[PDB]
RNA sequence: GGGUGACGGGGAAUCAGGGUUCGAUUCCGGAGAGGGAGCCUGAGAAACGGCUACCACAUCCAAGGAAGGCAGCAGGCGCGCA
RNA sequence: AAACUGCGAAUGGCUCAUUAAAUCAGUUAUGGUUCCUUUGGUCGCCACUUGGAUAACUGUGGUAAUUCUAGAGCUAAUACAU
RNA sequence: UGCCAUGGUAAUCCUGCUCAGUACGAGAGGAACCGCAGGUUCAGACAUUUGGUGUAUGUGCUUGGCUGAGGAGCCAAUGGG
RNA sequence: CGUUCAUAGCGACGUCGCUUUUUGAUCCUUCGAUGUCGGCUCUUCCUAUCAUUGUGAAGCAGAAUUCACCAAGCGUUGGAU
RNA sequence: GAAUGGAUGAACGAGAUUCCCACUGUCCCUACCUACUAUCCAGCGAAACCACAGCCAAGGGAACGGGCUUGGCGGAAUCAG
RNA sequence: CCUCUGGCAUGUUGGAACAAUGUAGGUAAGGGAAGUCGGCAAGCCGGAUCCGUAACUUCGGGAUAAGGAUUGGCUCUAAGG
């Protein structure tokens, strides 16, 4: 019902975000972001709690050379948080997950930003940690 | 806060809730072991003197003195410690204490009486119960009668009758030893 | 609105100011500022930095 | 890995009116195969669910809808512990009670429930789907099972049910409540038991006379008295009040030696909540077969429930995961008896709205809902509104000998038929299943079904709602709250409910009413309250409170002085939305 | 330096005289208690049916925290010809 | 009964992962060391016997939850001291 | 201090919730209007906050040299940070 | 053809047109020189409408949909070679 | 395709390509700062180019007009771009 | 790069401003070649000591291959005639 905000969103299409679940994978190499209409010569990009087309870069073969959707958890770029809080995270990570929103993992290693976990259920339950 | 009242030289001991910042504002931020008046506390307590031992912190986790802060933090402990009873010959165990600086973030306060002012309360100061035993070490039985080496230390020994045991009660005794 | 301490200085932070560092340890720093910010990056021990409350705590100064 | 059962409803199946049928109708039979055996002789059809296709022939032919043909997973066919003929209910696995700790079963109705209880008290012996105690202790080794069967075959355990169905027992025992509990003490301990339940008024008084709320209280209070071990519980919040129930649940959770196995049964998911601390839960086909879960927590347990979703097996076992203008006014009325003194506030009742009471079973939600139909007159006032009204009662018997069918067309042929009451009451409380069957041989939940239809379907302005959870299995509750949401959205036609489950009346609530003061004493009925403050009064006065889970926002139930308690009534949020 | 379908030995199995092979396995010796490390007590331990970390597995939590070690004996899962 | 005190819990049991002059075996050294216990030797102005502390017991508790424990009363020792 | 002829001109589309597993449909599947919460692209602003810049050449720190040294400074096309 | 039914959607054999975002024809203009492909950047116009607004159609139950009308207001992207 | 040399090939190359690591304002997507200009003044002071000149739409015309036809219209003198 | 000896008056002018464009320098959150024909341009790298150094090889090389660590100030010690 609680619709998401916009946030400051540092991972333009291109970047490489270390994937941050029990999958295998190192890398997330973000191809495109999802519900982008966009603009001409501009990059789409994806903050934290964004579905977004990652290619795996580096990990287990069986991930590599092909595309899956994933979310952005954790996120460098500093965002504002309704409350006048500016929060960032240390590194950029994500998940790799089921276009319905499932994870392909199990475990999420470090924290999850909330405005993430609000968003993605499955994500935020296997999150130890938020915000 | 759930406050332990305790006056020692009764021997008796209440559970008293306070509420208000205020109220409690003497209390906070002050050390294990100071001694604080109570007359901002109420004036039922008007000039009394209380000593903060240090209960227990909210979440369960009891006061030690040393550790300084007024967060959690957690220690590596042995025998002849707080907040820890080894189990073994030369057991040793981590457990978390928690700051001597008394706050809010607490769930208990103890607090021991020194001085009672001028008002009396009622089921402090009022109720009266006794130490529960005597001497039994004969040095300590000749100190609480004034008697000396040649004075006969048997006679002059307390003795607790033990009514309601069925038939008829036992004028009964301890051993003195030493 | 929870005014919160900065994890490097001492002094407090109101709402509007400062911002929150989450390091993928699983904790959570607040800073007043960026000068902060900074000395907490660069490891810089705020008990060795004259304007931080830890250096004042520790030295005894005031009182 | 995908097998198929067949079921045959004995009930329905009767093979000399129909004919043989089935065999000249199936695929395999008309090969010249073994698959269904019949003749016009014998009683119920036997089929072969090795030699059965499942091409779901002999089920759309055979003429009183006898045959089901399910689909279940090859895994479980190692995992069965019961089967009681061919062609029947198929129960996988049991759950796992552990000494000194109250079990809660959560799972709708006709998913092996009632067996695995049997099974645990030792009235039936697992025959493993065989249809041997050495064999079955051998069979469950390795788990705590085995442990509670050798206890249970050299020390005579004494197995102790608190039934489900409390309206048959009036019907069999006879003399005065406190004569009952005198006769059955072993522990003796009455009078602890009473003051716990509050069984002081109804020491004096005969079984008959007794509500549905005060009944629960006895037959709790009579197993607590008795010593055994393994108890039996089967929905003992069902008819009680709020703090009622809490009440039960605690002298359950006090009833905890070491020694004894205890096994509640709530749909209630608060009130397991606070009862548990272990908990098992029963998926299945209803009818068909049932799996009892491993054991979870009490909080994980529930979760997966309400998911739908156990993670280990990884089997999704439900589909969706149930989670979380003024018509007229009355004035300041009071109605005097003469001790005692009933008193409301002045208010609105605003159409299209679902008034929620709440208060105790005492402080006479029934007696202001009978006063307000006009089958109570009034002693001072008087409440003669010139309206038709309808009356879902508490106490559901079955003393009208013939068809659902025959009575849906007898109370309302036009509700029966409209497509609108039925897209929203008939489909949604399954009533397409019971109409054939006969009104003698409904259960508890079918006739809590069948009451809601009745009453929704008879036309008012009014509509009052005793009770409708009571029985109910936790889906069905959740089902009966939004068919009576969308029918009085539909209607214009306002409603009350009288409940005593948090989930629901959270549910429900518009407005909520609330009762004031003791039973049998003055009663301040305040006026419609919004539902954030109207539920916070509720709580504070009868001291709870709650919480949420991020995960599925359920209300979960706070101990007394505990820390989230204390803060919450410093707060006045005694619960959350 | 690498390997070992390597714990050492007493011994076992074959055998004319020689040998060939085996010795996880009830006695003796060693080493180890998921993996690595550190230590308290104590005459004796770098103990694991003692603690402290990390890793790897996993359990309740009211999510703030808390506990864990069958290569003891039963027993389970799994692995598998066993 | 409890609780403090003392002793034991380093044996036994399991397994064979490691480990190839290592383990281990026979052989010898400790005139290069430790050793609870056992056994035998030694054991020349409070003493008509000193100090205070604590547990069980009593009673307020805190925590959702552990073989968690805190504060207040007492009271011994071959414990701890002089 | 104002009027206004004439010119110009601007807003856009989407998602989620709800209606609703409802209409419709044998079932599989599966809508819509009113509401509510937000977002895209575009436009016009602005600097409380976060960020960027920084020769206030503000204030430390430091390299090589130069005022005999201390101190106070300067030079190295903005010495570097 | 479209189960059936020429025209919902199509449409053979024939036939009538429009367009200058194809390519040819042509050689009027420029050889005392009009800077010769693409891309980038920026504005504007057209409609022969992909999307969006309002609608008529169906071989439109719903969902998805093609067919047609008013219509050029607003859009119509990021990359690999 | 074989001294019109074929096949090879360490070392070397301001030679021609391709990918990866690092690094970066190349880009998303631009911003701020410095010096010298441009800017204004004193003084000094050129050139190329020039039929006449210098607002448009359409028309016709050597088939893309500043001038012609028919319409729209037209307000001194100048500055930086 | 800084200084003395010796030598100059900033390279055919000055003043006042600190706009846009430029020329020449810098810096940039998050991303990191997504830019472009193309990493063009800039940036990373860099000195020394101590380790450590592959393919391939004409056995010479490759080789500062690659990849690491250290580096200031001060007070001493030892070693070299
Ligand atoms: N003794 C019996 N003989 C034959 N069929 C039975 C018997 N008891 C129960 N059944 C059938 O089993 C079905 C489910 O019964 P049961 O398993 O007891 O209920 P639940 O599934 O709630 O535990 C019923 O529909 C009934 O037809
Ligand atoms: N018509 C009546 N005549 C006499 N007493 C009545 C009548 N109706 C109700 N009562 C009494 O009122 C009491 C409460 O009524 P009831 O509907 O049972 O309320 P609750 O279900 O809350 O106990 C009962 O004990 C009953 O004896
Ligand atoms: S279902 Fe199995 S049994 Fe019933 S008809 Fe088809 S085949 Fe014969
Ligand atoms: S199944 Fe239906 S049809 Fe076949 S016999 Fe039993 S009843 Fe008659
Ligand atoms: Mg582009
Ligand atoms: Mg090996
Ligand atoms: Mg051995
Ligand atoms: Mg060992
Ligand atoms: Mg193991
Ligand atoms: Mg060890
Ligand atoms: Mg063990
Ligand atoms: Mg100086
Ligand atoms: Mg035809
Ligand atoms: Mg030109
Ligand atoms: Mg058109
Ligand atoms: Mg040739
Ligand atoms: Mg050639
Ligand atoms: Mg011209
Ligand atoms: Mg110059
Ligand atoms: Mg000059
Ligand atoms: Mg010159
Ligand atoms: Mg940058
Ligand atoms: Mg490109
Ligand atoms: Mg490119
Ligand atoms: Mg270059
Ligand atoms: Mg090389």
């Amino acid at each position: 019902s609680g619709a998401k905000f916009r946030i400051s969103l540092g991972l333009p299409v291109g970047a490489v975000i270390n994937c941050a679940d029990n999958t295998g994978a190192k890398n997330l190499y973000i191809i495109s972001v999802k519900g982008i209409k966009g603009r001409l010569n501009r990059l789409p990009a994806a903050g934290v709690g964004d579905m977004v087309m990652a290619t795996v870069k580096k990990g287990k073969p069986e991930l590599r050379k092909k595309v899956h959707p994933a979310v952005v958890i954790r996120q460098r770029k500093s965002y504002r948080r309704k409350d006048g809080v500016f929060l960032y995270f240390e590194d950029n990570a994500g998940v790799i997950v089921n276009n319905k929103g499932e994870m392909k993992g199990s475990a999420i290693t470090g924290p999850v930003a909330k405005e993430c976990a609000d968003l993605w259920p499955r994500i935020a339950s296997n999150a130890g940690s938020i915000a | 806060m759930k406050l332990n009242i305790s006056f020692p030289a009764t021997g008796c001991q209440k559970l008293i809730e306070v509420d208000d910042e205020r109220k409690l504002r003497t209390f906070y931020e002050k050390r294990m072991a100071t001694e604080v008046a109570a007359d901002a506390l109420g004036e039922e307590w008007k000039g009394y003197v209380v000593r903060i031992s240090g209960g227990n912190d909210k979440q369960g986790f009891p006061m030690k003195q040393g550790v300084l802060t007024h967060g959690r933090v957690r220690l590596l402990l042995s025998k002849g410690h707080s907040c820890y009873r080894p189990r073994r010959t030369g057991e040793r165990k981590r457990k978390s204490v928690r700051g001597c600086i008394v706050d809010a973030n607490l769930s208990v306060l103890n607090l021991v009486i020194v001085k009672k002012g001028e008002k009396d309360i009622p089921g402090l100061t009022d109720t009266t119960v006794p130490r529960r035993l005597g001497p039994k070490r004969a040095s300590r039985i000749r100190k609480l009668f004034n008697l000396s080496k040649e004075d006969d230390v048997r006679q002059y020994v307390v003795r607790k009758p033990l009514n309601k045991e069925g038939k008829k009660p036992r004028t009964k005794a301890p051993k003195i030893q030493r | 609105m929870k005014v919160e301490l900065c994890s490097f200085s001492g002094y407090k932070i109101y709402p509007g100011h400062g911002r929150r560092y989450a390091r993928t340890d699983g904790k959570v720093f607040q800073f007043l500022n960026a000068k902060c910010e900074s000395a907490f990056l660069s490891k810089r021990n705020p008990r060795q930095i004259n304007w931080t409350v830890l250096y004042r705590r520790k030295h005894k100064k005031g009182q | 890995k995908l097998t198929r059962i067949a079921i045959v409803n004995h009930d329905k199946c009767k093979p000399k009116k129909c004919r043989q049928e089935c065999k000249k109708s199936c695929p395999v039979v008309r090969m010249g195969k073994l698959c269904i055996e019949v003749t016009p002789q014998s009683k119920i059809a036997w089929i072969s669910e090795t030699l059965c296709i499942g091409c779901g022939i002999c089920i759309k032919k055979c003429p009183f809808g006898a045959l089901s043909i399910v689909n279940l997973p090859s895994n479980l066919e190692k995992e069965t512990t019961h089967r009681y003929c061919a062609n029947a209910f198929k129960l996988h696995r049991l759950p796992i009670p552990r000494p000194g700790e109250v079990l809660g079963l959560v799972g709708t109705n006709g998913i092996g429930k009632s067996t695995a209880l049997k099974i645990l008290a030792g009235k039936q012996k697992p025959n493993l789907g065989k249809y041997d105690w050495q064999e079955i202790l051998t069979y469950f080794r390795g788990s705590e099972l085995q442990n509670y069967f050798t206890k249970i075959l050299e020390d005579d355990l004494k197995a102790i049910i608190k039934p489900q169905y409390v309206d048959q027992i009036p019907k069999a025992a006879k003399g005065t409540v406190g004569s009952i509990l005198d006769r059955k003490d072993e522990t003796k301990t009455q009078a602890i038991v009473c003051q716990q339940l509050d069984l002081t008024h109804l020491k004096e008084r005969n079984v008959e006379d007794l509500s549905g709320g005060e009944l629960q209280r006895f037959a709790c209070a009579v197993v607590c008295i008795q010593k055994a071990d393994i108890f039996m519980f089967d929905e003992p919040s069902s008819y009680l009040d709020v703090k009622q129930r809490l009440k039960a649940a605690i002298t359950i959770r006090s009833l905890i030696n070491p020694d004894r196995y205890i096994i509640v049964v709530e749909h209630d998911l608060s009130v397991l909540d606070y009862l548990s601390d272990f908990i098992c839960c029963l998926y299945g086909v209803p009818s068909a077969y049932g799996v009892v879960t491993m054991p979870f927590s009490v909080r994980e347990g529930i979760n997966i429930f309400l998911d739908g979703y156990v993670p280990t097996e990884n089997l999704r076992f439900r589909d969706a995961s149930l989670v979380f203008m003024c018509m007229y006014k009355y004035p300041g009325m009071k109605k005097k008896m003469g001790e005692f003194e009933l008193a409301i506030v002045a208010g609105e009742f605003t159409d299209s709205e679902i008034m929620v009471m709440l208060g105790e079973n005492g402080t006479g939600k029934t007696t202001f809902i009978r006063m307000l139909a006009g089958r109570l007159k009034p002693d001072e006032g008087g409440e003669v509104p010139v309206l038709n009204v309808s009356y879902k009662p508490q106490k559901i018997s079955p003393k009208s000998t013939g068809s659902v069918r025959q009575l849906l067309h007898e109370k309302i042929r036009d509700a029966y038929t409209h497509p609108q009451f039925v897209t929203d009451v008939m489909k949604p409380l399954q009533i397409e299943n019971i109409i054939d069957q006969e009104v003698q041989t409904l259960s508890g939940g079918e006739l809590q079904r069948v009451a809601l239809a009745l009453c929704l379907g008879k036309p008012a302005d009014v509509y009052l709602i005793d009770e409708p959870s009571a029985y109910l299995d936790s889906e069905q509750r959740l089902m009966a709250a939004r068919v009576v949401k969308r029918f009085i959205l539909h209607a214009k036609k306002t409603a009350f409910v009288v409940e005593h489950d948090f989930i629901m009346a959270t549910y429900l609530a518009d407005r909520v009413i609330v009762f004031d003061g003791v039973p049998s004493k003055n009663t301040v009925a305040n006026s419609p309250q919004t539902l954030l403050a109207g539920m916070n009064k509720f709580l504070s006065q009868l001291e709870i409170t709650f919480r949420r889970d991020p995960n599925n926002y359920r209300p979960r139930i706070n101990k007394l002085n505990s820390i989230k308690d204390v803060e919450q009534k410093k707060s006045g949020n005694y619960f959350f939305l």
